[PDB]
RNA sequence: UCCAAACUAAUUU
RNA sequence: ACGGACCAGAGCGAAAGCAUUUGCCAAGAAUGUUUUCAUUAAUCAAGAACGAAAGUCGGAGGUUCGAAGACGAUCAGAUACCGUCGUAGUUCCGACCAUAAACGAUGCCGACCGGCGAUGCGGCGGCGUUAUUGACCCGCCGGGCAGCUUCCGGGAAACCAAAGUCU
RNA sequence: CAUUGGAGGGCAAGUCUGGUGCCAGCAGCCGCGGUAAUUCCAGCUCCAAUAGCGUAUAUUAAAGUUGCUGCAGUUAAAAAGCU
């Protein structure tokens, strides 16, 4: 069954980026992936998203802009220290110039250039670029 | 490797169909396997039907007919010359060939 | 065994295209044409040429050859490429329609346009070949 | 793109599909820009002014270029509003 | 196109697309054509909507404005109903026509005889002339095509949605068309109708021929 | 004595075409080899990768032609690779170079970090997929050099790539599938979409339209 | 596939415990009976005493004959 | 739908 | 003993497998639902039920066919192919046995990703035909068995809408 | 008084000369030698690393050929008969 709401989200974004469409439906809306969408939207890869209440885990559209390459996740969540976090940047990311480990810290869903600002670490949620 | 997408055979939904016997030799063939053929030949060879039907106590008598289902094996149909050896693109065609 | 090369079939469609009003239908007045606009090497081949030249002035005659350009009939198939009748075709003034095609032209806002009578559409649903 | 200093260290800019946002790459041959000419709003002649448009070629391989172009057209307003 | 009311349908031209039939489509339909249809009869014909017809086909004859030099748009038929109005139609804009059977490599084999580049391609049926098609995919050539319900509209830039099966609404649109790009070139104008008589672009059958020929 | 056949032929001889840049931004097809050796002419240094023979049996023995690998490209961002498959060693050699000079593609370099000087690296992590060969190009510090094997070594340095770490996969051992999934690395450094690339992309007139008048009283 | 889970290290290293016994470098040079087998012992030399010269003859396509002493 | 088996150790392209 | 033709790239079953009529017994999928419970789930070492054919052990029965066996041919030979007989077996009832090219040579649960025409079951809607709620017709929805088509992508390729979403 | 290994290919370096004639031998691997040996035995040259250099054996990288990162399992080795 369905164990991983985060990697059927991403999944399905990282499908209609490469099949060129606008819009794409995210079935059940965690407040993770709220989460999630809104670090790939301040860097700017994708555009307003509307979520829709009904009544249970609701859905979500997003607006593709086309700049998207890969929205991944990393199964499972494995904690990160501040030690650490280089070596996942060079066996995730494919330059040091951009992309984005995203971590969710103890202040919040975060990329991996806000954590090493505030000096700390936490646990790997996916990554995008 | 793979030479035909079914196995030569129709069986999709199911695990084991029912065997039939070869017409020509008694080979067991599984039902979907075999070559059909079903034969309406006329029972009276029509270089001999204006010599049945002249020598007739009748007058309108229509000839009956011989309704014959034939199976064969792969090895009968072949060396019969029923069917024929395909190239193979053209095995990818399932329409009977013309009348 | 009597085919004829391509270095025959060849040579005597270009000598019909630039020498048409020379030939007829007679083997031995186009022989003495060929030798006559040719450098022809053989005699034996001369007689080739011009037998199948003098053959297809039949079929030149009666219509046209795929591969030989006839000006007689090139540029006398032009007025069946450059005809117009006195009327066109379109302009019916009566267009027989159906209550979904009069209906679309509401939505495209002409239906304040004239007649175009309607036919009533039939009630089979009938249209799709047996399996 | 370009140095800290600001030096542009590039040999081009390659263009983006105006429909799919993707680069039209090198040997992208199938890849279209086509120009839709622009009338004025009174007799409807050729003004000399043109919206340029390019569709890569797997938008067009997928047999979207079509509807592709005809939504640009609709965001110039050269396609009516009322399609 | 452009919501001009200059440049809208003036309905003498209802008359005519009504006359050919141009709004019948086939019985079945082709997914990337959904949008131009209106309804589907009873009888299993869809109906072209007209209003979108129209569009395409002023968006069609923007691109072909857009070209420079007149011979640069090259124009195939190898469909005999239609083969007609393609030369008739680059008689008058000054297109490149190519009538009949169309020899591969004419736009990609560099060394033939028969090579010419063209900067557009405006074609009648894309199933039937999908040759040209394909090899406009080579070497960066946007295409145009008539298009009926059931056409692929695979390497189609600008699809005109009509009837491309009959030989009166084959001619009527290409008629259309042509008129189209004089207009907006200026070189005819449009206060006044245009004196080419659509039914000279119309495939006219040999049997069809032969038979008036004693009646005219 | 070289007469142009082509529209983009007539074009480059006629000197209104200044770079290659004018052809890439607008992917037009290369057809002709003069084109190259126009503008890149006297900078490109070619090499032969491998002369394998191939053999096709025949009712009388053998029939043995030789198959070649040209490398082609000059040291600053462009690479063609030409095979080509003839009877004679000379005679593959010279038609494989022809190959070579028509695909010549650009090369994208890219910093490895702090953007101090010139791009000397890929941009990013590629990879390139021929037969069962993947090759990966990873972006290297400044004086790394080319870590890799010496096949594609030779592709990378004739790019001025002067840095990348190398991954490979599968069958190395054969050299033609080994050469084209480097060749297909490279050639999409520029087909891949950075944050840098996001801005919008100003159209500028193709060489077709905006030579329409210098074209038809010349080419025509 | 292969399990992921965080807590599945017993399962992993267990799992490749038993499967490194399936090639032949890792069989031979831990279980002993092929250590048991070579007369050096594990070792790289021995000292003998030749008890005799012996031919050996060449596997085909060579036909020489290989001086040996056993 | 009659029978129908075998093939230098003596090597060099 | 066996259930032809009807009988299909049709159905059902966890698989093996399943076809004369009628009755009885218990089961079950899918659909329908603005019912109920409220995470009860997914996959699974150990363990467990089922498992063609042949074979085994008891009873019953033995028509056909038929290992082994006996002959007639063919053959250089022919303890084989072909023919004529014919044991065990094939049939049923009660136990065992636990393997098959037990194959889609493709674990299961879940998500996303092109079209199109059909088919089977259930539901819903719609001109008209036909019978005294069915039969056809046109679609829609959902599960199912499949097909065609595609430069989605993949693959060593053959090929696969999954073997795709994998440097 | 500078050795140790080589010179068909992998792999840097000879179609040199003389002997031997599937012999003696070489050769990690593919291979060479049955009378013109680019491979043996020698001379000449040449190469490599050099006061060091071959050889045997354990072992690490190469090995994404043990795969956590990172392998495969339709037909190449392989998904248990089914639950
Ligand atoms: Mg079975
Ligand atoms: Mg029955
Ligand atoms: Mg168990
Ligand atoms: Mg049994
Ligand atoms: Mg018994
Ligand atoms: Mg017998
Ligand atoms: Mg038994
Ligand atoms: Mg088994
Ligand atoms: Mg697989
Ligand atoms: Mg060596
Ligand atoms: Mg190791
Ligand atoms: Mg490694
Ligand atoms: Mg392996
Ligand atoms: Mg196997
Ligand atoms: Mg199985
Ligand atoms: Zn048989």
């Amino acid at each position: 069954v369905r164990m991983n709401v985060l990697a059927d989200a991403l999944k399905s974004i990282n499908n209609a980026e490469k099949r060129g469409k606008r819009q794409v439906l995210i079935r059940p809306c965690s407040k993770v992936i709220v989460r999630f969408l809104t670090v790939m939207m301040k860097h700017g890869y994708i555009g307003e998203f509307e979520i829709i209440d009904d009544h249970r885990a609701g859905k979500i559209v997003v607006n593709l802009t086309g700049r998207l390459n890969k929205c991944g996740v990393i199964s499972p969540r494995f904690d990160v220290q501040l030690k650490d976090l280089e070596k996942w940047q060079n066996n995730l990311l494919p330059s040091r110039q951009f992309g984005f480990i995203v971590l969710t810290t103890s202040a919040g869903i975060m990329d991996h250039e806000e954590a090493r600002r505030k000096h700390t670490g936490g646990k790997i949620l996916g990554f995008f670029f | 490797t793979k030479k035909r997408r079914n196995n030569g055979r129709a069986k999709k939904g199911r695990g084991h169909v029912q065997p039939i016997r070869c017409t020509n030799c008694a080979r067991c063939v599984p039902k979907d396997k075999a070559i059909k053929k079903f034969v309406i030949r006329n029972i009276v060879e029509a270089a001999a039907v204006r010599d049945i039907s002249e020598a007739s106590v009748f007058d309108a008598y229509v000839l009956p007919k011989l309704y014959v289902k034939l199976h064969y094996c792969v090895s009968c149909a072949i060396h019969s010359k029923v069917v024929r050896n395909r190239s193979r693109e053209a095995r990818k065609d399932r329409t009977p060939p013309p009348r | 065994g009597r085919v004829r090369t391509k270095t025959v079939k060849k040579a005597a469609r270009v000598i019909i295209e630039k020498y048409y009003t020379r030939l007829g239908n007679d083997f031995h007045t186009n022989k003495r044409v060929c030798e006559e606009i040719a450098i022809i090497p053989s005699k034996k081949l001369r007689n080739k040429i011009a037998g199948y030249v003098t053959h297809l002035m039949k079929r030149i005659q009666r219509g046209p050859v795929r591969g030989i350009s006839i000006k007689l009939q090139e540029e006398e198939r032009e007025r069946r490429d450059n005809y117009v009748p006195e009327v066109s075709a379109l302009d019916q003034e009566i267009i027989e329609v159906d209550p979904d095609t009069k209906e679309m032209l509401k939505l495209l806002d002409f239906g304040s346009l004239s007649n175009l009578q309607v036919t009533q559409p039939t009630v089979g649903m009938n249209f799709k070949t047996p399996r | 793109m370009q140095n800290d200093a600001g030096e542009f260290v590039d040999l081009y800019v390659p263009r983006k599909c105006s429909a799919s946002n993707r680069i039209i790459g090198a040997k992208d041959h199938a890849s279209i820009q086509m120009n839709v000419a622009e009338v004025d709003k009174v007799t409807g002649r050729f003004n000399g002014q043109f919206k340029t448009y390019a569709i890569c070629g797997a938008i067009r391989r997928m047999g979207e270029s079509d509807d592709s172009i005809l939504r640009l057209a609709k965001a110039d307003g050269i396609v009516s509003k009322n399609f | 196109s452009g919501a001009l009311d200059v440049l809208q349908m003036k309905e003498e031209d209802v008359l005519k697309f009504l006359a050919a039939g141009t709004h019948l489509g086939g019985t079945n339909l082709d997914f990337q054509m959904e949008q131009y249809i209106y309804k589907r009869k009873s009888d299993g014909i869809y109906i072209i909507n007209l209003k979108r017809t129209w569009e395409k086909l002023l968006l069609a004859a923007r691109a072909i404005v857009a070209i420079e030099n007149p011979a640069d748009v090259s124009v195939i038929s190898s469909r005999n109903t239609g083969q007609r109005a393609v030369l008739k139609f680059a008689a008058a804009t000054g297109a490149t026509p190519i009538a009949g059977r169309f020899t591969p490599g004419t736009f990609t084999n560099q060394i033939q005889a028969a090579f010419r580049e063209p900067r557009l391609l405006v074609v009648t049926d894309p199933r039937a002339d999908h040759q040209p098609l394909t090899e406009a995919s080579y070497v960066n050539l946007p295409t145009i095509a008539l298009c009926n319900t059931d056409s692929p509209l695979r390497y189609v830039d600008i699809a005109i949605p009509c009837n491309n099966k009959g030989a009166h609404s084959v001619g009527l649109m290409w008629w259309m068309l042509a008129r189209e790009v004089l207009r907006m070139r200026g070189t005819i104008s449009r206060e006044h109708p245009w004196e080419v008589m659509p039914d000279l672009y119309f495939y006219r059958d040999p049997e069809e021929i032969e038979k008036e020929e004693q009646a005219a | 004595e070289w007469m142009p056949v082509t529209k983009l032929g007539r074009l480059v001889k006629d000197m209104k075409i200044k770079s290659l840049e004018e052809i890439y931004l607008f992917s037009l097809p290369i057809k002709e080899s003069e084109i190259i050796d126009f503008f890149l002419g006297a900078s490109l240094k070619d090499e032969v990768l491998k002369i394998m023979p191939v053999q096709k049996q025949t009712r009388a023995g053998q029939r043995t032609r030789f198959k070649a690998f040209v490398a082609i490209g000059d040291y600053n961002g462009h690479v063609g690779l030409g095979v080509k498959c003839s009877k004679e060693v000379a005679t593959a050699i010279r038609g494989a170079i022809i190959l070579a000079k028509l695909s010549i593609v650009p090369v994208r370099r890219g910093y490895w970090g702090n953007k101090i000087g010139k791009p000397h690296t890929v941009p990013c992590k590629v990879t390139g997929r021929c037969g069962s060969v993947l090759v990966r190009l990873i972006p290297a510090p400044r004086g790394t050099g080319i870590v890799s094997a010496p096949v594609p070594k030779k592709l990378l340095m004739m790019a001025g790539i002067d840095d990348c770490y190398t991954s490979a996969r599968g069958c190395t051992a054969t050299l033609g599938n080994f050469a084209k999934a480097t060749f297909d690395a490279i050639s999409k450094t520029y087909s891949y979409l950075t944050p840098d690339l996001w801005k919008e992309t100003v159209f500028t007139k193709s060489p077709y339209q905006e030579f329409t008048d210098h074209l038809v009283k010349t080419h025509t | 596939g292969k399990c992921r889970g965080l807590r599945t290290a017993r399962k992993l290293r267990s799992h490749r415990r038993d499967q490194k016994w399936h090639d032949k470098q890792y069989k031979k040079a831990h279980l002993g009976t092929a250590l048991k087998a070579n007369p050096f012992g594990g070792a790289s030399h021995a000292k003998g005493i030749v008890l005799e010269k012996v031919g050996v003859e060449a596997k085909q396509p060579n036909s020489a004959i290989r001086k040996c002493v056993r």
